[PDB]
């Protein structure tokens, strides 16, 4: 079955780095657009960045300010994410979600997150 | 002495005619061969009700645009009315191939009952039909789509080879429309239709073509980077129409039983529709005259007079009116 | 740019129709993918579009997008309906995914 | 005109009579007033209405949709359609406006011919009994009562019965 | 008609003669029978057949295949061809019908003018010697033997020679 | 012609005159020479130039590219253009030729009408005083000076004042 | 006594003409400008024998239909005769690509000589030519095919890359005809031409197209579920044509040396063909008259009169006939 | 002298003008007007006060495409004719079919504002594709191989052909013509050695015009020493929309577009008639017409508000009466 997986980092000070990955398995990985969503502990969800299935056109939120760049590797069936930690507000549980096929408009990207990955805690603070 | 003068009569008439020898001469009586008056209402031609699409065009009415639900099609119509501001037609970007002659053929139809060759409930078991609604075709706020077409999706993670045929058994030319979707990106192509390469062959006893997607990013029209290209054909009263596709097919939910009657045109005007009895109909206004010439509008449908550029076409049936 | 606003909490009596709203701009021309979150859980989608429901999810969960607001119109609330209900839409204009604060509805 | 009746010998139309297109004026001692010639007006208005119905009815046509609609990639065919429509426009304007300029001259020339031939008919019936003044006037050399008014207007005149009195008057 | 000769004062045509379109009748004491004008009828048939050869010959049609064949998918071009054919049909039917209704009228008015001008030439040659009686007939006031018959028919008439003999008549 | 003045009882045109299309010649004791009427000739030339302008300006065309260019896969459309252009060619050639064959028998019939009407006005003014000698001329029966030349040409002849001289000379 | 009474000719004639003033007036003589007589025989135009396809149409005759071979092909003709009931044309179902304008081009010719552009005996060494017979064209109850075309099939178990050219050396436009086969299934494609992908290229100095099959099951037409689209081109004098094909090519056995003369039309009628000499021809019957207006038929070929909707266009020549 | 005669007659003169009536065929008349002008000035001259275009030894294809054999002409801003010689053999130099050729020749006939503008600069707009190694022997200029000036025949640069992406947002307020080409090599080796990719598609979107092009690679009969064809395409960019040039292969992408505001309604005149400056209402290939008359016999092909063509020889309207001199 479709089983999205998580990998993250424990604690990094503002001015460091850490690596996130989403090792998806159980389906055809090349043809579904992977995402990343996070939430503060007690706050509503907020989106980080999507990726395209081809590994090309990438989309990301406004809080990143160019620091966070998701990268897609179709060959090994695993998604990568850049956490170059420069700010201390990025404390959250990091989820990777799979975009199911959409309906006419924005098919590859605007689809329901039917399979939601679990959450790896990533806390940044001095 | 007595008197027996022979003369002609004169009156207070000020009607003027022009001859080769002398222009602007007054005559006692005259008849206007130039009908410069129209009722200004798109009334009934022959004896049946002309069609009114309202805020629709032929590419929106026949496709089943959500903004074309107000109009009613029940019986034969003599011509099709479109507002010049009618832009609610094809609500998905694309070119309707063979468009203008389909408009011409569908201008007047003696027997038009809008029936259902393939019922949405049962005719497509193995494909997803509910997902085919778009934000480029709003009905009231929420996303909608054409009623007369179903735009299919792979159901689950597979698009099986669709193969469904309609044996025409109605004695009239069943008019069929289908669409071929051209995604903007190949990722869209796969995520809508499981097959990367997707032929759409549609066969008949007389018409056969194979269709393939043209996958590339177009400039945005109606917030869409992909095109949706429409085709049509006339199924003869006794032949078959085979629909075959491994992807990118917009099947006909509703076909249209059709019987052409001598052909007509399309009138595009803002003119309101009322019930009248007019032999000739122009976009500016309907005319009921046997008079040979008109100047209202060149584009005319019916047993209409000839359009000319003149302004004074009067036969001088009376004499030269020289009063006093 | 595109903004989603929802009630912080929605009050409802047990067995009475519970309405959850994800307001904002003209969300009708936009696919709303409703999903609830229990504490310690991942978002499970209950209406993955304008109006259609996934398998394994009870029939009472329904959705009807409208001119400006999405409505996860649950026809009957029970003990398993106390959670935070997020709304997820892909914004076509700016190519974004925007969630909402969600409704922490209580059946009381 | 061509026959010299309208604006020829007679220049002014008569506002008194609305009975017909052509008429008379009897000014005998028994009375006065205008009276139209029934047979000439009837057959002339019959032929004129036949002319109008010929111009109208002979242009009988069939159910044609004049307007054709073309896209951008068919612009030579669109301009061919425009040339067909405009060529029909010039043919029909130059053979209806000029046709009206011809037929109006023919109709006022037919009115010329009817007035002139009614003049000539009265000259033939009366011979030299009247002094031709112009304007259609006939100066009677006989005291012609309403009976001979009616006979001349009908078309039959007994010349010998008034010939001797006309000769003694014109002597 | 417009000139008032055919069906005007001359009410009846003549079946006795077949020599020409126009003719005379002589009730001379030498003989009788109808005799046509050779020259008048000759230029008449020449001009009429020139009208016919003009309406035939000036219509020059080059090698054109009117029929064109179009399939179903070009229904617009087929209706454009149908509109071209229908417009040519309407133009040619209307101009041919009105051309016939006007050339017939011009031809019959030409025959009106030929008969009228024959009458005018006859009253010009005889001057006051003849007496107009209607129906185109010309009653004489002298013997006018077959020589005088032929002189009037040809076109040269010696009025002073018979002036005294006509002076015996009418006192 | 149809009215019988041009090449009728006026057989020869006059080369001496320059002033106008129609005119007179007088051979009184006070002088000689050809003198036209300004009124008749001016209104006739006005009507003729109006007729020519009716032929000309009523033919109104538009900015049309008659030439169309077709490749070889479109020969049905190329021959459709050929049939359109050739049918317009036959229509315009036949209409133009027959318009210049009928309007050019109507201009000459109108000049015939004007000469005939001038002759009729002369005999209506002059009455029995001037006998008609033929050749379109008027052989007078009084010593009519240039003053009454002007009066007849102006249409203001006084019949009674020369009645006595004409009746004494007519004997 | 004595008189010279001017009168006008009358007779026993009953011809009626319509003037604009009065209708149905009788005249002594009239010249009819609207002939209603046609000989009812499709006869010779411009002095040349018209073509007769009989129970066959232009598609059948030009493709070489085994049903309309009985006609004797000529070198020149003014028009092509087709029965309205003649349906023996394209026996194998398909769409004749560029059909109607080829019919327009082939309407009339000055020199039409059918010749072996590629003789069947020697021009195709590596392809099987006898195997290409179909039940769509039966002749004497046996499977046959077009005479003017060869429906080549793989010889053995392989279809080589067919290269064959014709340098036009006859000084007139050689009309070349080929067909492209669209099978019903991929099994038919493999069993006929051995290659799944098959391009057919026909090059010239003004014509260049690439053809590929459209392989899919179709509704049955004449017991065949596949189509056979026919293409053609007009090779100019001195030009070259190049036939390249990996499969699905029906090669020209016979092309046709051809020169056009001003173009003509096609007369579709049941009318028998006879020897005459007529200036105008219509499907109802040929029109040998010098008159300007006709009413027989709109579709006319030749130096024909103009068609009207009238019934009485009698031009008055004689006088008003009052007996 | 016995009577003062007052003869009525009609003017006659020494005129040999002949008109044809419906009764007689030769009659002499005193005066007449010639409704059939049979005289041309012999100079291809102006309409609307605007100089007609002259390509000389060049046709529309060669002109718009940028033929190095007809660059000597001075580009104008408006024209009601496109003069071509009957020869005009110096047009398209590389063999091929101008797709939708006569439609384009009809559209760009009465341009009100023709300013050729460099839509994509050769200096900077194509960084990743070679633009100098694109000259052919089909267009020789000064004896050396050259190619079109308004189009750049891109080739693989180095050893690869990147997926070309280039957009032009029309910002000139008028329709912008964009003419590209697709190259069909004679041999697949030519395809590989000219464009690194073999399965090459070219898509040109206009937001109203969408079409994908693919090569037709096959050996052809030699035309002008070239065995390949080069299909030319075009589209009208609307004054507000975009045009997109996505191409992984054969593409002669345009150096120059052509801004245009169409008056529409004029055509093409093909003659060796010399061009001078005149002021005429109509011009035919046989020479112009300065008349107000209704009918004209000069040439069937008439561009302008000018008389109707007939087959006549004497359309003489006899304003004057019958001339019978004695
Ligand atoms: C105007 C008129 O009365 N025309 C009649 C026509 O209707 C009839 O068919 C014909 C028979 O000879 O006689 C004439
Ligand atoms: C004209 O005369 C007619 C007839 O006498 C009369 O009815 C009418 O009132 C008059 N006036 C107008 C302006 O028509
Ligand atoms: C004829 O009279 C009308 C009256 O409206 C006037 O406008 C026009 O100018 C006149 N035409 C001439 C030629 O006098
Ligand atoms: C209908 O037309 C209006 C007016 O431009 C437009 O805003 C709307 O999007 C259109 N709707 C559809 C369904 O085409
Ligand atoms: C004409 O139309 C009117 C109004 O709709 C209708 O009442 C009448 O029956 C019609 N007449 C005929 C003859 O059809
Ligand atoms: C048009 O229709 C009306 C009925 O509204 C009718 O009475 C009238 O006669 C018609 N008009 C003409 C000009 O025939
Ligand atoms: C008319 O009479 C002539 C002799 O004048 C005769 O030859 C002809 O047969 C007659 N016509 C008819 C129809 O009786
Ligand atoms: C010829 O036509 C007949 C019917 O007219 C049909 O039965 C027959 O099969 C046809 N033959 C061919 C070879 O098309
Ligand atoms: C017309 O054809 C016939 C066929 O019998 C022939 O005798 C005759 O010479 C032909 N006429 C011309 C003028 O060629
Ligand atoms: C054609 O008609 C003419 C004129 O009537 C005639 O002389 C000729 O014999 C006719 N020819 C044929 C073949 O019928
Ligand atoms: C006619 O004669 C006059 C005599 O004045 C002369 O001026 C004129 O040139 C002559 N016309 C011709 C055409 O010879
Ligand atoms: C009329 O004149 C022309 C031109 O001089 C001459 O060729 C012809 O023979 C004359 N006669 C006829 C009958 O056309
Ligand atoms: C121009 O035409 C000449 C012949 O006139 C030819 O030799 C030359 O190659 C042509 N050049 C081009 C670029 O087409
Ligand atoms: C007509 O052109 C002439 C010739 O040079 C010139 O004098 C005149 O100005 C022009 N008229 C215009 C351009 O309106
Ligand atoms: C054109 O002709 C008119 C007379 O019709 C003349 O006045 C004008 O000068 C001419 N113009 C040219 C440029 O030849």
């Amino acid at each position: 079955e479709v089983q999205l997986l998580e990998s993250g980092g424990g604690l990094v000070q503002p001015g460091g780095s850490l690596r996130l990955s989403c090792a998806a398995s159980g389906f055809t990985f090349t043809h579904f657009a992977m995402t990343w969503v996070r939430q503060a502990p007690g706050k509503g969800l907020e989106w980080v960045s999507t990726i395209d299935g081809s590994g090309g056109g990438t989309y990301s939120a406004d809080f990143v300010k160019g620091r966070f760049t998701v990268s897609r590797d179709n060959s090994k069936n695993t998604l990568f994410l850049q956490m170059n930690s420069l700010r201390a507000e990025d404390t959250a549980l990091y989820y990777c979600a799979k975009v199911s096929p959409g309906m006419v408009d924005d098919p590859h990207l605007g689809g329901a997150f039917h399979i939601w990955g679990q959450g790896t805690m990533v806390t940044v603070s001095s | 002495g007595d008197t027996l003068c022979i003369g002609y009569h004169a009156n207070n008439s000020t009607d003027t005619v022009d001859t080769v020898l002398e222009k602007n001469v007054t005559v006692t009586h005259s008849v206007n061969l130039l009908e410069d008056k129209h009722n200004g209402k798109l009334c009934k031609l022959r004896g049946v009700a002309p069609l009114h699409l309202g805020k629709c065009n032929i590419a929106g009415w026949i496709l089943g645009n959500p903004e074309c639900e107000s109009l009613s099609t029940a019986s034969s119509w003599s011509y099709i009315v479109e507002t010049p501001s009618s832009d609610n037609g094809t609500c998905y970007p694309g070119d309707f191939i063979d468009y203008e002659e389909l408009r011409e053929q569908l201008s007047s139809v003696s027997s038009f009952e809008r029936f259902e060759i393939f019922p949405k409930t049962s005719s497509w078991p193995n494909h997803d039909s509910n997902k085919g609604v778009t934000a480029a075709c709003p009905h009231a706020g929420a996303k909608s789509f054409y009623k007369n077409l179903i735009w299919l999706v792979k159901k689950g993670n597979s698009y099986p080879k669709l193969s469904k045929s309609y044996i025409n058994d109605k004695g009239k030319e069943v008019l069929v429309l289908w669409g071929i979707h051209h995604p903007s990106t190949s990722a869209d192509q796969q995520s809508l239709y499981q097959n990367a390469d997707t032929y759409v062959f549609v066969g008949s006893s007389r018409y056969s073509k194979k269709f393939k997607p043209e996958i590339a990013i177009r400039p945005k029209v109606r917030d869409q980077e992909g095109r949706m290209n429409y085709y049509w054909t006339l199924v003869e009263p006794g032949d078959k129409i085979t629909f075959e596709a491994t992807g990118n097919l917009v099947v006909p939910r509703y076909a249209f039983a059709m019987e052409r009657n001598a052909g007509s045109g399309i009138i595009i005007s803002d003119t309101p529709v009322h019930d009248c009895n007019t032999t000739c109909q122009t976009p500016k206004g309907a005319i009921n005259t046997s008079l040979p010439f008109q100047n209202i509008h060149p584009i005319t449908i019916g047993k209409c007079p000839k359009y000319v550029k003149s302004t004074k076409l009067r036969l001088a049936t009376g004499l030269r009116n020289i009063p006093s | 740019s595109y903004e989603l606003t929802q009630p912080p909490s929605v009050s409802v009596a047990p067995g009475q129709t519970a309405t959850i709203t994800c307001g904002g701009n003209n969300i009708g021309l936009k696919t709303v993918h409703w999903c609830q979150q229990k504490p310690g859980q991942a978002p499970v989608v209950v209406v993955y579009d304008n109006n259609d429901r996934p398998s394994g999810i009870p029939e009472r969960f329904s959705g009807s997008n409208s001119w400006n607001t999405a409505t996860l119109t649950i026809t009957g609330v029970e003990a398993g309906d106390e959670a935070d209900y997020y709304c997820q839409v892909w914004d076509s204009g700016s190519h974004q995914v925007v969630f909402g604060g969600g409704t922490k509805l209580t059946f009381l | 005109g061509l026959f010299g009746a309208i604006a020829g010998f007679i220049e002014g139309g008569w506002t008194g009579m609305v009975d017909g297109w052509y008429g008379y004026h009897h000014q005998n001692e028994q009375g006065s007033g205008y009276a139209a010639d029934l047979k000439s007006t009837q057959n002339a208005i019959d032929k004129i209405t036949n002319k109008v119905n010929s111009v109208i009815e002979k242009m009988n046509t069939q159910f044609t949709a004049v307007g054709k609609e073309f896209n951008h990639l068919e612009k030579r065919i669109e301009n061919l359609n425009k040339k067909v429509d405009d060529g029909f426009l010039d043919i029909w304007t130059y053979n209806a406006e000029l046709l009206v300029l011809l037929e109006n001259e023919r109709t006022l020339d037919y009115h010329d011919s009817n007035v002139k031939n009614l003049y000539e008919k009265v000259r033939s019936q009366l011979k030299n009994n009247a002094k031709e003044i112009g304007n259609g006037c006939f100066e009677f050399y006989h005291k012609c009562d309403n009976t001979c008014m009616e006979s001349v207007k009908n078309g039959t005149y007994d010349y010998p019965k008034y010939s001797e009195e006309a000769k003694l008057n014109r002597e």
